[PDB]
């Protein structure tokens, strides 16, 4: 809820490096 | 005489000597004390016999319960009930300490599912509260090499060598600088309890058609999903809109409330299973109705 944003820049700094 | 009983929380391990006569009502009240815990309406002392756990009733011998006699007599002290809301009522340390023990096990074994980014921004809370505040001069290169951090599912879905998992979740880890463990391990359960499967106790039913299902039973109500997707049951029955939850050889009937709705019937074969259903239908039910008063 208040973690939304934390989980967001999280998220989109592993996607990358994700699984073909 | 006395038999030796071994009773293991997330934490640590005690030994007891328990006089044959000696009820779950006695045990459970010695733990707790030792613990310090007055709020004992979470928890519960759990064994598992065959494939299903189970736990002591408080006003039957521990000794008449189906459990292995090889001594120590060996039970667990884990949490039977989640609280709608871990910051308002776990009020307690030792209380949340119990909570975010067995909920990071949860997590890390894989039993509640939890997205790869909520996985990490955990992991950085499960270490603050460890380790204290984040020291460059003290935590050095590989100071979290040994250290069970995310559930296997996460690490290889990404094209990462571990040590660059350890430094992203030290990165998140210096932000949280000045927080108390206590303050960390709630952070922790804070995020935790938003997890779609936290907190929900899954059996493998079957309906009236026979089809193969998931029953939830949590503290909002009684879940049906597709065995399939455990993230997002197909019904829900909140407990304020059930009348009751009858149990007749291995059928069970919710009740809704509204005459108005259809009532909704399915089965389960193992009768030691449904005992534990309708134990955890009773408890999550009575603490739901105790919260709104």
């Amino acid at each position: 809820g208040p973690y939304q944003k934390a989980l967001r820049e999280i998220r989109y700094s592993l996607l990358p490096f994700a699984n073909e | 005489k006395t038999f030796t009983v071994r009773i293991v929380t997330m934490d640590a391990e005690m030994e007891f000597n328990c006089e044959m006569k000696w009820k779950g009502k006695d045990l459970f009240d010695l733990v707790c004390r030792t613990l310090g815990l007055r709020e004992t309406w979470f928890f519960g002392l759990q064994y598992t016999i065959k494939d299903t756990v189970a736990w002591l009733k408080m006003d039957k011998k521990v000794l008449d319960h189906d459990v292995s006699k090889e001594e120590p007599v060996t039970f667990h002290f884990l949490a039977k009930f989640y609280p709608e809301n871990a910051e308002e009522e776990l009020v307690q340390e030792i209380t949340q300490h119990l909570f975010f023990l067995q909920v990071k096990k949860q997590i890390l074994d894989e039993k509640i599912y939890c997205p790869p980014e909520a996985s990490v921004l955990l992991a950085s809370y499960a270490v603050q509260a460890k380790y204290g505040d984040y020291d460059p001069s003290v935590h050095k290169r590989g100071f979290l090499a040994q250290e069970e951090l995310l559930p296997k599912r996460v690490i290889n879905l990404y094209q990462m060598t571990p040590e660059m998992w350890e430094e992203r979740i030290t990165a998140w880890y210096a932000e949280h600088r000045g927080r108390a463990r206590d303050e960390a391990e709630m952070e922790y359960l804070k995020i935790a309890q938003d997890l779609e499967m936290y907190g929900v106790n899954y059996f493998a039913i079957r309906n009236k058609k026979g089809t193969e299902l998931l029953l939830g039973v949590d503290a909002l109500g009684l879940h049906i999903y597709d065995p399939e997707n455990r993230l997002t049951p197909k019904i829900s029955f909140p407990w304020n809109e059930i009348r009751n939850i009858s149990y007749s050889d291995k059928e069970f009937t919710i009740k809704p409330l509204d005459k108005k709705i259809d009532v909704f019937k399915f089965n389960s074969s193992k009768l030691r299973v449904n005992k534990l259903i309708l134990q955890l239908c009773i408890g999550n039910h009575d603490l739901f109705m105790r919260r709104r008063k």
